[PDB]
């Protein structure tokens, strides 16, 4: 049983490898200057983000860079999921409604392998804009970007590597109490699986923080409050920019949402 | 008929 635990918990690490071109460690080597690849082009203020279009309102501008990022990463995700086993011999229509409640939660976690107190690397690394000139964008701008550093900042303590991170974000989308699921059972079986896969991960590459796996299990639950709140602000966006344009792949995953 | 159903079920 652990043996295949430990076989489940490497094909999703492989799977994980294979749908997400820029990996935690492959972050936290540019982030902490280990790389021989040269530095990423740091966005700062007007400026800078003028000079650095090349290698990457403005408000404006960076939001729906934010929108093209989030439509490729729900994509890569997409792609993960199909890789779960059984995931793909759901029932079609529960296989769209665990991507739909599932993503942005996803999106949050994998942001955050991406960030440190300072910034966010972009742009597959070429890139990296400062938290701050984030948040000093105008209202309501400023105050979208922000939140996604707080978790980030949290969530980036526990430590966890791309291993954990594959079985963590399985879990997730395997969650079989998201609205609307037709098939409730065949899920709560993969997922749990997953958490047990998850708990011996946690268990052998972190024996020293036993408290981590009760930890994450609240994780989830917090990024739940998290994404309600993201489509909050988006609200006070949408709503409000009258010149703002939603992607039809987002629009179709906010449309409904609880 | 989607657009998340139509990534889902392309190989
Ligand atoms: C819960 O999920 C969410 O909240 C998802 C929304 C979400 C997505 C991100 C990630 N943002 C980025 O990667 C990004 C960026 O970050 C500020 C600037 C930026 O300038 C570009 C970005 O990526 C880009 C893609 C393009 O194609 C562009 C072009 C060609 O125009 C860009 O402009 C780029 C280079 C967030 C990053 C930080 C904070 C909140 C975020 C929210």
């Amino acid at each position: 049983e652990s043996a295949d635990l430990r076989a489940l918990a490497k094909h999703l690490y492989d799977s994980y490898i294979k749908s997400f071109p820029l990996t935690k460690a492959k972050a936290r080597a540019i982030l902490t200057g280990k790389t021989t690849d040269k530095s990423p082009f740091v966005i700062y203020d007007m400026n800078s983000l003028m000079m650095g279009e090349d290698k990457i309102e403005v408000a404006i501008r960076i939001f729906q860079g934010c929108q093209f990022r989030s439509v490729e990463a729900v994509q890569e995700i997409t792609e993960y999921a199909k890789s779960i086993p059984g995931f793909v011999n759901l029932d079609l229509n529960d296989q769209v409604t665990l991507l739909k409640y599932g993503v942005h939660e996803i999106i949050y976690t994998m942001l955050a392998s991406l960030m440190n107190k300072d910034g966010v690397l972009i742009s597959e690394g070429q890139g990296f804009m400062t938290r701050e000139f984030l948040k000093s964008l105008r209202k309501p701008f400023g105050d979208f970007m922000e939140p996604k550093f707080e978790f980030a900042v949290k969530f980036n303590a526990l430590e966890l590597d791309d291993s954990d991170l594959a079985i963590f974000i399985a879990v997730i989308i395997l969650s079989g109490d998201r609205p609307g699921l037709l098939n409730v059972k065949p899920i709560e079986d993969i997922q749990d699986n997953l958490l047990q896969a998850l708990e011996l991960q946690l268990k052998l590459n972190h024996p020293e923080s036993s408290q981590l796996f009760a930890k994450l299990l609240q994780k989830m639950t917090d990024l739940r409050q998290i994404v309600t709140e993201h489509v909050q602000l988006l609200q006070v966006i949408k709503k409000t920019e009258t010149d703002m344009s939603l992607h039809p792949l987002l629009q179709e995953i906010y449309k409904d949402l609880y | 008929p989607s657009l998340l159903k139509k990534l889902l079920l392309a190989p």
